[PDB]
RNA sequence: GGGAUGACCCCAGGCGGUAGGGGAGCGUUCCCGAUGCCGAUGAAGGCCGACCCGCGAGGGCGGCUGGAGGUAAGGGAAGUG
RNA sequence: UGGAGCCUGGGAGUGAGGGCGCGAGCGAUAACGUCCGCGUCCGAGCGCGGGAACAACCGAGACCGCCAGCUAAGGCCCCC
RNA sequence: UGGGGCUAGGAGUGAAAAGCUAACCGAGCCCGGAGAUAGCUGGUUCUCCCCGAAAUGACUUUAGGGUCAGCCUCAGGCGC
RNA sequence: GGGAAGCAGCGCCAGAGAGGGUGAAAGCCCCGUAGGCGAAAGGUGGGGGGAUAGGUGAGGGUACCCGAGUACCCCGUGGUUCGUGGAGCCAUGGGGGAAUCUGGGCGGACCACCGCCUAAGGCUAAGUACUCCGGGUGACCGAUAGCGCACCAGUACCGUGAGGGAAAGGUGAAAAGAACCCCGGGAGGGGAGUGAAAUAGAGCCUGAAACCGUGGGCUUACAAGCAGUCACGGCCCCAAGGGGUUGUGGCGUGCCUAUUGAAGCAUGAGCCGGCGACUCACGGUCGUGGGCGAGCUUAAGCCGUUGAGGCGGAGGCGUAGGGAAACCGAGUCCGAACAGGGCGCGUCCGCGGCCGUGGACCCGAAACCGGGCGA
RNA sequence: AACCUGGGGAACUGAAACAUCUCAGUACCCAGAGGAGAGGAAAGAGAAAUCGACUCCCUGAGUAGCGGCGAGCGAAAGGG
RNA sequence: AGAUGGUAAGGGCCCACGGUGGAUGCCUCGGCACCCGAGCCGAUGAAGGACGUGGCUACCUGCGAUAAGCCAGGGGGAGCC
């Protein structure tokens, strides 16, 4: 009764005005010794598809 | 359900070789005797309705009544000191012989005390006004000061 | 409020078991075995209205070529006989004449060796 | 107005969905036919495979939080003078509570878009931008918490 | 398509079907309608029918049995087949 | 101009396939064997006609009714 | 061999079979936790109308279970 | 009419037309209901009155007292949202071990500032919990239902014991419960008689189905079958039409499940009746019938009702977004950048589909743990 | 009969294995109280130039946090 | 040289009337839920029992060797054991 919001959603990903579901790329702490800057240089966030729907309902109450 | 049911937990037969088909314990709900599978519960129906359209019907309530030209409220209750007689012939005088039923509404306990048992009147205090009492009449009749505390109750 | 079962379940029973009369054994008695019975049952009345058309359609046909093989020649040659000869007529069914009035038939033999040989 | 008719209008449709027949929904109920249909299933939105659910991506949402809690600070809440365009005289935070706007949400920030208006206003902040143009007429009531 | 929208007349197409999705209905128990309406000149239930109305689930009609209950039009709940 | 198509959303089931024809691998140019590829029918059309009988070979996609008429594969000595 | 006593459930007893411990002991019986759990097997109830699949791919302490994609359906919009 | 309370003629009460009873269906026949009364005796009882016990000031000086194996530190643990963590606070098994207000503890390691509170003695109504017990209600059940038990049930019966645990209600308004005769040892019957009714005659209302009989029509001893259907033809019963039966001819691989595939020699089922499986609560998300709208909406509670509704804005969602954050804001973040680039234009109730948490469609293990009972 | 405080205190299960973690201070055992019991007049809360014994309800809030940061667990102040 | 009629030991289908059995409907000294009220007893021997008690008495009920009952106060008014 009454849903919990999945700690380990939120401690990762971020929802935007639109209801899209933004997060950090994957594979870069320890990856790195020798990579182009260009492959390190190249992490902001991004959209994820279809499974967003999922994420987010998970994230009931706060929104 | 199959656990406030009386009977004990015990496996009645051995499961394997028995010839018998497979079973737990009676208080199952396959049993004759057993519980009860998705049975009523004590529960409660009640629900908050917007207080606006309380409002609104209540209004459009009266209003309906009033098109008829059933609606009619009043003053001088002669029908006085609490006698089913009295109150008898002053509503023969306003033209109700009791061949409609009537919502009699005032603050008047006397007046209130009068009716009642006629089985053709409802009666009721300004206050407890609600769309239900007055459909399930025919005729309307207020006190002056229940048309007051009706108003009020609008805007 | 319970609903229990009441008088519904007799009544779909007995409706079926009405259904039922006279058929052998258990057949007619049991509200179970009644329904496979009629299951069977009504398919094969649907099979055998569209088979009736076609159980006439030999008759005619097997009695006429008794008729006109009767006169010289067969019931292939016959028919096409009426065909060339403009007589959208008999309608295997209506070669009863054969058997009545069959003065006339023997007139239609003879239209349709006309245009036949 | 009588008692038939009141007939809850168009649509009510109180029809649930039974699935006890030889028509609509059978044997099997609407649904179901193989196995793990049955009293439960794992999820899902989070879960399942038994594979690495997407917690493969990590969290750079860093900053999170430790022991004692969260720190009680000042928080602001923002309005658009675009809204402050209807009511007239003096605008003071809490008489912005008592209307639809800001509500306990603590200090008022005016800030922002639409046409500005002749008068005083009394708030904790305004943005460059929203200050300018409370310049064809206006206030600077700042500060406050004094 | 008529279009006096008439839900009625005219024309032309579609209608095999398991898992499933969608749409309409019929029946069972209980509540408002009810201080009412039916009822011993016969309620509910039971037994018969080749009759009437529904595509169908069903609903009427008639005859025998039964002996005190039953409950419309229009709606509402569910231990509902 | 088609129970075509594209976009957004609510509800599913399926994730065990099988035979036939054609193109290859494995096998012994064996298997109602087994692996993929292209198509079909059964599955779900064990409804109907032909094939002696018979899911998938040939004919054919079954709203109901008729003691009317034309055909298809296959047939016209008797069983028929 | 009669009568009176003592030792019990990871415990007793055992001239040692994992024997015996109230007619089934590799861990007694009763009640409770309890409606344990059961990716497994079985069963699921009135009628008519329209549409109508899949047995593939990726990952899976995965392989008769799943999650996304694909194929069925309904609603809104777009209009060759 | 067996019986009036039905129907009809003419009346009356109502602060009483809740309900139950009377041979059927009654405001005025009975018991009640509205309304109003009542305790010698025993319980209860600041709710309302009285009486004690007990308690109420200010300065100025001394600095005598303010709870000890305690505070405090260290080692080992528990409580809290806190699982060693930057790990405080509150409790404490072990070792050391103070001070009496210039005394001592707390404000999340610690130090300094600024503040909060006085540990190591004790008591204290009310608001809250539960229901063996009594009363009131019911869109609760109506004898396989409802408690295990409507009935002499924790009984019979089962077990050494702890313990397990059923079945089984109904004549009729009134017993008027069939004197007397007849056959029979009786049990039963047949007359007679009671009754409106006796296939209401006593495990007696209604009395359905399986199952077992008797009587009547059609039908069968050279056939062969998932038991039927289509077509003719004969016989038998109210009339140019139907119903019953079946001689011959045509055609025809049970139901369910499970399956690539079942009449299958694969699963289940003797037959009939009754019981038997997608629910509810709270969140969530689409859809939908309404209300009000840049706003919409109340929770606990308080006042009424005794099947009446009002009040109550604490709170919640929405009106602005970006960023880990400081923060800025129609923008904001990475960036030196008036490069580029990423994100950035309703609510309440009802109804219906699906999801989360709870057995969550229903029946089923082998086992695991606790407390007892058995030599 | 439940309801209450103290002293002791499991496992099935969940984590789609399991050991920390979960079920849970639950089930259960023991002692004590009473029509209730517990608590209770600050060596308190925590940031307010603040509140002012204790208990109970609605909010706060699935928030702050805890967590093989997994499965999951989950406050207090403040306002009514 | 020829022919379709004709028997029922028994069997099958239909119709009528009974037997068994206890479904259905109607009925209810009983149950379930919620809300109120009320809330401890015991060495002055409890809770719970055993045996006993009637002119005649199996069981239930009530009582305790004073044993279906003994004393007094209050309530009621024609029937009781």
């Amino acid at each position: 009764p009454k849903m919990k919001t999945h700690k380990g959603a939120k401690k990762r990903v971020k929802i935007t005005a639109s209801g899209k579901v933004v997060a950090m790329k994957t594979g870069k702490r320890h990856l790195n010794w020798q990579k182009s800057g260009k492959e390190i240089r190249q992490k902001g966030r991004k959209f994820v598809l279809a499974k967003p729907e999922a994420e987010r309902i998970k994230l009931l109450l706060p929104y | 359900t199959r656990g406030e049911v009386a009977y004990s937990g015990r496996k009645i037969w051995p499961q394997k070789h028995t010839g018998r088909a497979r079973h737990g314990d009676i208080g199952a709900p396959i049993f004759v005797g057993g519980g009860v599978v998705f049975g009523p519960k004590p529960r409660d129906y009640s629900y908050t309705l917007p207080k606006k359209v309380r409002k609104k019907g209540l209004a459009m309530a009266v209003a309906d009544r009033a098109r008829e030209g059933k609606l009619l409220l009043v003053e001088a209750f002669a029908g006085v000191n609490g006698k089913t007689k009295e109150f008898l012939a002053w509503a023969k005088e306003a033209g109700l012989d009791g061949s409609e039923s009537v919502l009699l509404v005032t603050g008047n306990e006397l007046v209130r005390r009068a009716a009642r048992n006629l089985p053709w009147v409802v009666t009721l205090a300004p206050e407890g006004l609600n769309v239900y009492d007055i459909v399930r009449t025919e005729r309307l009749v207020m006190d002056l000061d229940a048309w007051e505390v009706f108003q009020n109750r609008i805007g | 409020p319970r609903a229990k079962t009441g008088v519904v379940r007799r009544r779909k029973h007995k409706k079926i078991l009405k259904l039922a009369k006279g058929y052998w054994g258990l057949r007619s008695k049991s509200a179970r075995k009644a329904r496979e019975t009629l299951f069977a049952a009504g398919n094969y009345a649907y099979a055998h209205r569209k088979r009736r058309k076609r159980d006439f359609r030999r008759l005619w046909i097997v009695r006429i070529n008794a008729a006109c093989r009767q006169h010289g020649l067969n019931y292939s040659t016959f028919i096409h006989g009426l065909k060339k000869a403009g007589i959208e007529v008999d309608r295997k069914n209506l070669a009863d004449l054969a058997v009545r009035e069959p003065q006339v038939f023997a007139e239609l033999v003879e239209r349709a060796k006309a245009a036949q040989g | 107005d009588l008692r038939p008719n009141p007939g809850a209008n168009k649509r009510r449709k109180r029809v649930g969905r039974g699935p006890g027949s030889g028509h609509g929904k059978t044997a099997t109920r609407g649904h179901k036919g193989q196995k793990s249909r049955s009293g439960g299933l794992k999820d899902p939105r989070r879960f399942e495979g038994g594979r690495s659910t997407t917690l493969m991506r990590l969290p750079k949402r860093g900053m999170q939080g430790q022991v004692p809690g969260e720190i009680k600070r000042p928080r602001y809440q923002g309005v658009n003078l675009k809204d402050l365009a209807r009511f007239e005289g003096e605008v003071t935070p809490e008489l912005l509570v008592r209307a639809g706007l800001l509500k306990k949400g603590y200090r008022l920030k005016i800030l922002g878009e639409g046409e500005a208006k002749p008068l005083k206003v009394v708030a904790h902040a305004f943005s460059k931008s929203a200050l300018e143009k409370l310049k064809a007429a206006g206030g600077e009531p700042v500060l406050l918490e004094a």
